[PDB]
């Protein structure tokens, strides 16, 4: 499986490590959320990450299925 | 300071050709390289500075490029007026100049008109005994000359000079001399001049005795 | 003051107070550092901080500020606001509150040969490690470390100032009839030393 | 050449920071205001001072600072010292120590289309009258009052900023993922009017 | 517009001083720096020093002790004085106008250059030896040796040299110059017709003529 | 001095401190940031503020401040007032109630290659969560988040000089021992802007209390 | 879009902030002074110091700062930095240990008639003779004597804006209630000078202590 990751700068497409099979995207507001929008984190997980009370999480299994909010699969 | 080398040392090219000259430093020059052109008897003229910027009024033929330690100057279509020496230099850590590239007009090959002349008796009356060997209207300038006396090769007293390309035929003319005393001259009888040039697989020889 | 005005205008023509007065590229400016203690204001063992009122005594040669007095109406020394000449950025390195600089940029005195002498006042709060073990019968050994913040030992060379006799009087100076004595602390030893570095700076302690 | 230097010369070679960015004197400048509270530092009831650290987001249009990225190599933002532009001179009116202004003069950001953004950080020590009646189980209604020191309501006007959802942020903004609570007080509500 | 006329003595004795003057036209010395370049015979150019527009000077560290540069803005002149001259100082000297960008400088305009030769030899007349072979056209020539300084002029019959003549560059030996010249002439012409090389030397207005014989 | 006077005059005749010191506006200024901790001045558990004495070394190349040493007698480096040049606007993001930015504008060392080193002093009053439960035997992980306030990571990139803070000049605190320290660079991304990262360097120190005093005087 | 820049340039091209702003030097500058009391910050009976937050409104006509509105598109008022213009040097004569004069140099509002309104904020620490006999039920009559320090009444005349200080914006204090307030202008004569009066405005406030705290905690 290939997913977008923010571990590299800029965001890049990377094959997930063995065992993990879900692309995921997480978002939340910080101090600049009013001007920069939400934080975005993109990557690979074996299970959908725990949700903090204010975080937004999405998980999917297709390739490229977690694009940046201003990108497309 | 930064050492600079240029290549090729000489470059034979024909009118209208695109030509490229290379300049290489011993250290990063950080694009602070300039190119200037010089002709015989003429004031040097700046062509390029900061590797890209044309000097005002320079023809658009010249363009420069490069980075790090390697830089080039290119003429898109060589005009006859552009046959000259080209110097690169840097102006970032000291001032150092290349050895120059002598861009010169291409010419059809020509064999040298070789001849040899003993020291005339008018010279021998003064005690001088310089022998002379000439090689006229050859091309290219790559030529080698050797003096032999009684078969033994000689290097002491040997000198030579070569003219620039003839303004009408672009060939070269070369003279060579062997300075000797009257006693040294009379001590031998066989004299020969050996010429190696690209137009023959074997050297031409011209000789005299008595 | 016609002659003083003309000499003062002459000296600062083309002068640059931001450039140190090294004549040759490799030259070092020698700066003598002396200290006069006007008042030991306090010692605080909670903050480990010693507060003192001092006069520095900095001396150096600025070749740009020399003149022939016989030509300029016999004026043999000149008093100039310190902002207008080059000053060594001698600062108290071991200060505790972030105040590195002197309290007031009073004028320097320039001799006709270019000797500049500067005696600025300073209020300083240096850090001082406290020997708590024998408190209250303790003695303390506090230090003041003066050095140029910017210049290397290859650019400014520090040395301890001499005494009035020209002896190597490597001490804090204390005038008996002027020093404001402290009600709790008695000064016993008051030496000074020049500390050589092991890109590197000397210190006067 | 540096395109930023061309743009800076083009904008500021004939700019007067002393006069409002209005074409006619009777036009009101509209300022969008946002306050982000970084920390509640302390509340001193003996001196009745509330000490807080804030970031004040101020946005406005300045037609004099209008450029298109296509004319300047694709530059979409320019950073300029705030002393060089006109500012609405926002001050904390109900301070107690006489510090009316911000703590650090950040650069303004000039976006294409004439949008000017300023985000100065500030330390404020405001007045907060303390109602001690039920101490130590008390709650306090402290307030921060922001106004232009220079201009009246017909010259400079406030509106609250609008979030990316389009909802107006008519309150103090606090970011849940970084805000550290105070060791003595907690924040319950923070409306703006 | 911009012109820099460099000038000065051609021949200089060792250990004495050399003076060169660059006269500027088309710009003011108060706003452009002037610099001096040297090109030793058989070597690449090297930079000696600069007269700054503000009136200061800077010198090559190897030449710092031997060089002095000065200017006169009243008549747009820049002067170079050099001491302790040696044979190694022979070469072409250029004055240049320098461009600047912030603190970076480069040579933008050059003077035509003056050849300075450091030597002690006195002007001397040439000997003109005939050159004929030991036994459509054949080369025969003349050796013009022993003269000083440059130049020497050579012609054939003084009116009949034609384009079939070469004047190979002179060579210095033992402090005096040696040159060769040759003409192409029919094999029957040179042993019979008075084919003669005519040589002249302005250094002492000397003149000679030598025919071809064997 | 004459050479250096000429050099400074020629460097700053047309210098602009407003725009970034790049040759091309598409280039990124790369700033190396090193934190030297000179003294841990105070820990305030009540107000949750850590007061530290620091030197904040910053290094970057200014394209317009190059010179050829041979033009100026071999001058290879100079010291200039830092107010004259462009500087990165590093701000302490978690400032409690001190200065957000540098305020002691000391001299900048400028080399002929254009490399600038600036080492201003500062007093940082950072804000950090204090865990008092085990007091006096507690340990605190307290941090200093530094970053450019108005430049984003696409125009000014900051890089840590080393993975650890410089403690070579650290004066020993009488109440706290620094168990460890470390600096991490972070690159946050936002939903407005997939292209432009926002960068910070967070230094952190894990410091442990020396409880002996509270043993003697309280326990 | 450029006429206000033109106006300011025209006004201050030849302005002098040293001379008094009158047509003839024998004229008197008439200054109207209005004290607004924003907050009674503190009262200190031990050092006899009253600390107050005030706005010191000053109004006067600068003869040289008139313009014709039709020359400038109907611009009838502008804002000017107060450091540019001449100002009356009002000093708090009974300063305890604060600032004697104004130090927050805000902008003035200048009208086309030449009328200047300047409303600087100040913190005044006035010296007040605290009477402690009836403590805590005491009333204190505390005063603020304001006047031009160097100008005498023949060159600058100050007139109180109203019989009373402006208490409209007064934040209510937690420990003192202002029972009444009143400004009185005084003119004094000295034996040097039969002709020139010296003028001051003394504002005063009668504050009554709220005794409840001291009843609870002491009585
Ligand atoms: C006291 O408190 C302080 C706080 O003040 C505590 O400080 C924290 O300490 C943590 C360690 O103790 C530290 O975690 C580190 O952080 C490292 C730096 O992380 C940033 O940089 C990453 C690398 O970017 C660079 O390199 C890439 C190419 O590799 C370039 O393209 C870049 O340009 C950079 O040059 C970067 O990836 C990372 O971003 C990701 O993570 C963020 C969350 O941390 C996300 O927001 C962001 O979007 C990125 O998320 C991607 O990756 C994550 C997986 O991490 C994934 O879930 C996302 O979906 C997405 O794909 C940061 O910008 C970092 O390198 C360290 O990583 C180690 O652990 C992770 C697992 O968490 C491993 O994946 C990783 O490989 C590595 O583990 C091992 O790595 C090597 C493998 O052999 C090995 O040598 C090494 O030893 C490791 O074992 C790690 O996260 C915190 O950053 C730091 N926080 C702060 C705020 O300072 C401190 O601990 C406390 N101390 C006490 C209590 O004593
Ligand atoms: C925390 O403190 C704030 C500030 O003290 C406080 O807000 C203010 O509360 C007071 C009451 O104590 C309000 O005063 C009145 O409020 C009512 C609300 O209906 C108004 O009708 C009153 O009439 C005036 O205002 C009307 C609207 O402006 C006018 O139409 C009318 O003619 C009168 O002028 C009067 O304002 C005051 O308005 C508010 N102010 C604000 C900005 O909210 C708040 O209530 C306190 N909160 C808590 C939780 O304790
Ligand atoms: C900034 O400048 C642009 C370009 O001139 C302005 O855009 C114009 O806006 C008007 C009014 O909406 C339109 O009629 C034009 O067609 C627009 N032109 C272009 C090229 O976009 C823009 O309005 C200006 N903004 C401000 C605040 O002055
Ligand atoms: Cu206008």
């Amino acid at each position: 499986i290939v997913c977008h990751t923010t571990a590299t700068s800029p965001i890049s497409a990377v094959t997930c490590p063995p065992g993990e099979n879900l692309c995921y995207r997480k978002m939340w507001c910080d101090a600049f959320c009013s001007s920069r929008g939400k934080v975005v984190e993109l990557g690979c997980a074996a299970t959908c990450p725990s949700k903090k009370p204010y975080e937004e999480v999405t998980c999917c299994s297709t390739d490229k299925c977690n694009p940046h909010p201003k990108q497309r699969p | 300071d930064i050492v600079i080398t240029q290549s090729p040392s000489l470059l034979s090219a024909s009118v209208g050709d695109r030509v490229t000259l290379t300049c290489k430093g011993s250290q990063n020059i950080d694009n602070y390289l300039a190119w200037y052109q010089q002709k015989l008897g003429e004031a040097p003229k700046l062509l390029i500075y900061k590797t890209n910027s044309l000097q005002t009024g320079i023809p658009s033929r010249f363009s420069g490029s490069g980075s790090g330690t390697d830089y080039t100057l290119t003429i898109s279509s060589l005009h006859s007026e552009d046959l000259a020496t080209y110097y690169c230099y840097q102006y970032i850590n000291g001032y150092t100049f290349g050895t120059g590239t002598k861009l010169e007009l291409k010419r059809a090959d020509a064999a040298p008109t070789v001849s040899i002349f003993p020291p005339s008796t008018e010279q021998l009356a003064t005690g001088g005994a310089s022998v002379v060997c000439l090689m006229n209207n050859f091309y290219p300038r790559d030529i080698s000359v050797k003096w032999k006396i009684d078969g033994t090769e000689r290097r002491d007293g040997v000198l030579d000079s070569v003219t620039d390309q003839d303004s009408k035929d672009s060939t070269y003319s070369m003279s060579s001399t062997l300075s000797l005393t009257k006693a040294d001259y009379e001590s031998h009888n066989l004299y020969t001049c050996e010429v190696v040039h690209k137009t023959s697989s074997s050297p031409v020889v011209k000789s005299f005795n008595r | 003051s016609e002659a003083e005005g003309r000499l003062r205008e002459k000296l600062f023509s083309g002068y640059d107070s931001s450039v140190r007065p090294a004549r040759e590229v490799g030259d070092r400016v020698r700066v003598s550092v002396g200290l006069i203690l006007a008042q030991l204001i306090s010692l605080n063992e909670k903050d480990e901080e010693m507060s003192t009122k001092v006069y520095l005594d900095l001396e150096w040669t600025d070749y740009r500020l020399s003149w022939d007095p016989a030509e300029h109406d016999g004026i043999d020394s000149l008093r100039i606001t310190a902002e207008s000449v080059w000053l060594p950025d001698v600062v108290l390195l071991n200060n505790n509150d972030g105040n590195f600089d002197v309290a007031l940029d009073i004028s320097v005195v320039v001799s006709s040969d270019g000797s500049v002498r500067w005696q600025p006042p300073g209020i300083y709060r240096s850090s001082c490690s406290i020997q708590v073990t024998y408190f209250p019968f303790d003695w303390q050994n506090c230090t003041m470390v003066f050095s140029s913040y910017s210049y290397d030992s290859s650019e400014v060379s520090l040395q301890t100032g001499l005494g009035p006799d020209g002896q190597g009087h490597q001490e804090i100076h204390i005038h008996e009839g002027t020093f404001i004595e402290n009600g709790q602390w008695e000064i016993i030893h008051k030496p000074s030393r020049l500390i050589q570095p092991p890109g590197q700076r000397q210190e006067v302690i | 050449k540096n395109e930023e230097l061309r743009l800076y010369h083009h904008l500021f070679n004939n700019y007067d920071p002393g006069s409002r960015p209005v074409r006619e004197p009777e036009d009101t400048v509209t300022i969008s205001l946002k306050v982000t509270l970084t920390n509640l530092i302390s509340l001193n009831e003996k001196e009745e001072t509330l000490t807080t650290s804030v970031w004040i987001g101020i946005d406005w249009q300045d037609y004099r600072l209008n450029y298109s990225k296509d004319d300047f190599g694709g530059i979409e933002t320019l950073r300029v010292p705030s002393e060089l532009v006109w500012l609405p001179e926002i001050v904390l009116e109900n301070n107690i120590d006489g510090q009316f202004g911000v703590a650090y003069d950040a650069n303004v950001l000039v976006y294409e289309g004439g949008s000017v953004t300023w985000l100065p950080p500030a330390i404020y020590r405001s007045v907060c009258a303390v109602e001690v009646t039920y101490f130590p189980f008390d709650w306090q209604n402290c307030s921060l009052i922001f106004r232009s020191q220079t201009y009246n309501a017909e010259e400079v006007e406030f509106t609250f900023a609008v979030d990316n959802d389009g909802k107006t942020i008519n309150k103090i903004d606090i970011d849940t993922e970084a805000y550290t609570e105070n060791g003595e007080w907690a924040i319950d509500f923070c409306p703006g009017v | 517009e911009v012109q820099l006329q460099e000038s000065g003595p051609g021949l200089v004795q060792p250990s004495e001083t050399l003076s060169l003057t660059c006269t500027v036209s088309g710009f003011s010395l108060t706003s452009y720096s002037v610099s001096w370049l040297r090109q030793p015979s058989g070597k690449g150019p090297e930079w000696m020093g600069r007269m700054w527009d503000d009136g200061g000077t800077v010198y090559n560290s190897g030449l710092k002790s031997r060089l002095s540069i000065s200017r006169d803005t009243s008549k747009n002149q820049v002067f170079l004085k050099m001491n302790s001259l040696q044979t190694d100082d022979t070469g072409t000297y250029y004055c240049t106008r320098d461009e600047r960008i912030r603190a970076i400088n480069w040579f933008a305009y050059w003077g035509q250059g003056t050849l300075v030769t450091v030597s002690s030899a006195e002007t001397t007349a040439p000997s003109v030896y005939p050159l004929a072979p030991g036994t459509s056209m054949v080369t025969l020539g003349c050796l013009v040796k022993g003269y000083f300084p440059e130049p020497v002029t050579v012609t054939w019959n003084s009116g009949a040299l034609s384009s079939g003549v070469h004047t190979f560059p002179a060579v210095l030996q033992s402090g005096l110059y040696t040159l060769t010249s040759s003409v192409t002439v029919p094999s029957s012409t040179w042993p019979s017709q008075t084919v003669t090389c005519n040589v002249a030397h302005p250094g002492q207005q000397h003149q000679r003529w030598t025919r071809k014989l064997c | 001095s004459e050479h250096e006077t000429r050099l400074v005059a020629k460097l700053f005749k047309d210098y602009s401190s407003v725009v970034r010191p790049v040759e091309d506006h598409r280039q990124v200024v790369e700033v190396t940031v090193g934190l030297q901790l000179i003294q841990l001045i105070n820990v305030d558990e009540v107000n949750q503020i850590v007061t530290t004495n620091v030197r904040l070394k910053q290094q970057w190349v200014d394209y317009n401040l190059k010179w050829n040493p041979d033009d100026y007698g071999g001058v290879k480096k100079i010291h200039i007032p830092s107010e004259k040049i462009w500087r990165p606007d590093l701000v302490l993001y978690n400032n409690a109630d001190g200065d957000f930015a540098i305020v002691k504008f000391t001299k900048v060392l400028l080399q002929y290659t254009g490399h600038i080193t600036w080492t201003p002093p500062a007093i940082f009053k950072s804000y950090c969560e204090i865990i008092v439960t085990h007091f006096p035997f507690d340990e605190q992980n307290c941090s200093m988040k530094l970053g450019t306030w108005t430049y984003d990571g696409s125009v000014v990139a900051i890089n840590p000089e080393s993975d650890q803070p410089d403690l070579s000049n650290f004066m020993e605190s009488g109440e706290w021992v620094i168990k460890e320290s470390r600096g991490w660079k972070h690159s946050v991304t936002y939903s407005c802007c997939p292209d432009t990262p926002y960068l910070d360097i967070t230094y952190h120190f894990v410091m442990q209390r020396l409880p002996l005093y509270f043993i003697v005087n309280v326990i």
